[PDB]
């Protein structure tokens, strides 16, 4: 038989604030006519 | 003078920087980076949605031109060809003397000038991967309004200076999320609203790329986390505003840890009968603060990977090195409502509010 408060006797970690999301990576660089040729 | 290019017979595709710009119905570039930023964002995911289509649908067809017959040996993309008129004098000794000036001339569309930057208004670029430009020039190089696709699907429209990004634009990735504010070189800088695919919003400060400075973070569980980010990470006093709770604390390298502080009030039992007749009238709600502390493993965190006989960082799914200790009584802290009235515009759609008087109202 089971009587009592439905409280589990484990240590209790309160959950830490959810995790923040990733942003793009760098794979978008402007690709650049390539410049003069200087004298 | 020994030279004269005296036409053009370019190929221009259905889907880059000249025909976003057309659909738009806009008279120049500058009208087109001026509109609101919505319908910007929303031109660009409609390129990014051509784009993967055509892919799609020229991947099926090499499969289906391998499986059988012969191979396509045709373009395949959309092309419309139009021809420039220009003439110009070319001084040198063969073809290959001049091949800057030949290969500029192959690809920037503007005011060509022998032996002279670029310095076109409306000129246009194609690019060797693929990628197009529309807008200004000055001093060889992009500067002023521009749109930019990349090809890959993702896409730029806004200013442009020392060949790069700079002052305020707009972006769209080719996964699905998008960003509107200031740029500094080829990544974010100053203030900004990035939005992510999977609906999590942040509205606040960057710095070369990853947030930085005073941050306001909007996750998916609808609740609000603020605090000084520093290099992608939160680092110091941060404070985390959930419905019914708001906890506030130090966090390291992006995970709470040192003295803490948890304060939240019984809003279950907010109209069942009161166990005490004077509580019926008073003003001071059942809200419950703990002076708790996080802990974390005795070397996780305190390197800022210094690249080890370093234990890992808890992760999302299960938190294996996390502690908790309280071993205080709590102190009946004062009423706390959601909405924090700090970063009170409301990016998410649907997020409940809450208060003493009125409890979860969705």
């Amino acid at each position: 038989v089971y009587v009592g408060w439905g409280v589990k006797n484990a240590p209790f970690v309160p959950l830490p604030p959810p995790p923040v999301a990733q942003e793009f990576a760098w794979g978008e660089v402007e690709t650049q006519e390539l410049e003069l040729k200087p004298a | 003078t020994t030279q004269v290019a005296l036409m053009k017979l370019y190929k221009e595709y259905a889907d880059s920087a000249f025909n976003v710009f057309r659909g738009a119905g806009v008279d120049n570039v500058a009208a087109f980076i001026g509109q609101e930023p919505d319908t910007i964002i929303n031109q660009l995911k409609a390129y990014l949605e051509a784009t993967k289509k055509q892919k799609a649908a020229e991947a099926a067809a090499a499969a289906a031109a391998e499986e059988s017959g012969e191979e396509i040996t045709a373009d395949p993309k959309p092309h419309v060809w139009r021809f420039r008129a220009l003439g110009l004098n070319f001084g040198g000794d063969s073809l290959e003397a001049i091949e800057h000036d030949l290969k500029n001339l192959f690809a920037f569309d503007g005011d060509l000038a022998p032996g002279a930057a670029r310095d076109s208004d409306t000129s246009r670029s194609s690019f060797p991967n693929g990628d197009t430009y529309f807008g200004s020039y000055a001093d060889d190089v992009k500067h002023g309004p521009g749109l930019y696709a990349f090809a890959t699907g993702a896409g730029y429209a806004g200013e442009y200076a020392g060949g790069k990004r700079h002052g305020r634009g707009v972006m769209v990735f080719p996964d699905g999320g998008t960003y509107v504010g200031e740029f500094v070189a080829d990544k974010f800088e100053g203030q900004g609203q990035y939005r992510y695919p999977d609906g999590s919003v942040y509205t606040g400060s960057w710095a070369a790329g990853q947030k930085h400075g005073p941050g306001v973070y909007w996750d998916t569980a609808r609740g609000c986390l603020r605090g000084e980010w520093k290099k992608g990470l939160l680092v110091g006093k941060g404070t985390y505003e959930q419905p019914a709770l708001r906890f506030e604390g130090e966090f390291v390298r992006g995970m709470p840890a040192g003295t803490a502080t948890y304060t939240l009030t019984g809003h279950r039992t907010l109209d069942m009968p009161c166990f005490a007749a004077q509580h019926i009238q008073a003003e001071e709600g059942p809200t419950l603060a703990l002076p708790c502390a996080y802990g974390i493993p005795p070397g996780s965190g305190d390197e800022p990977q210094l690249d080890t006989d370093k234990p890992p960082l808890p992760a999302h799914p299960k938190y294996e090195g996390l502690t908790f200790t309280a071993e205080q009584l709590p102190g009946a802290a004062p009423d706390t409502v959601f909405p924090p009235e700090e970063g009170k515009p409301v990016p998410i759609t649907a997020v409940p509010a809450f208060s003493v008087s009125t409890g979860l109202v969705a």
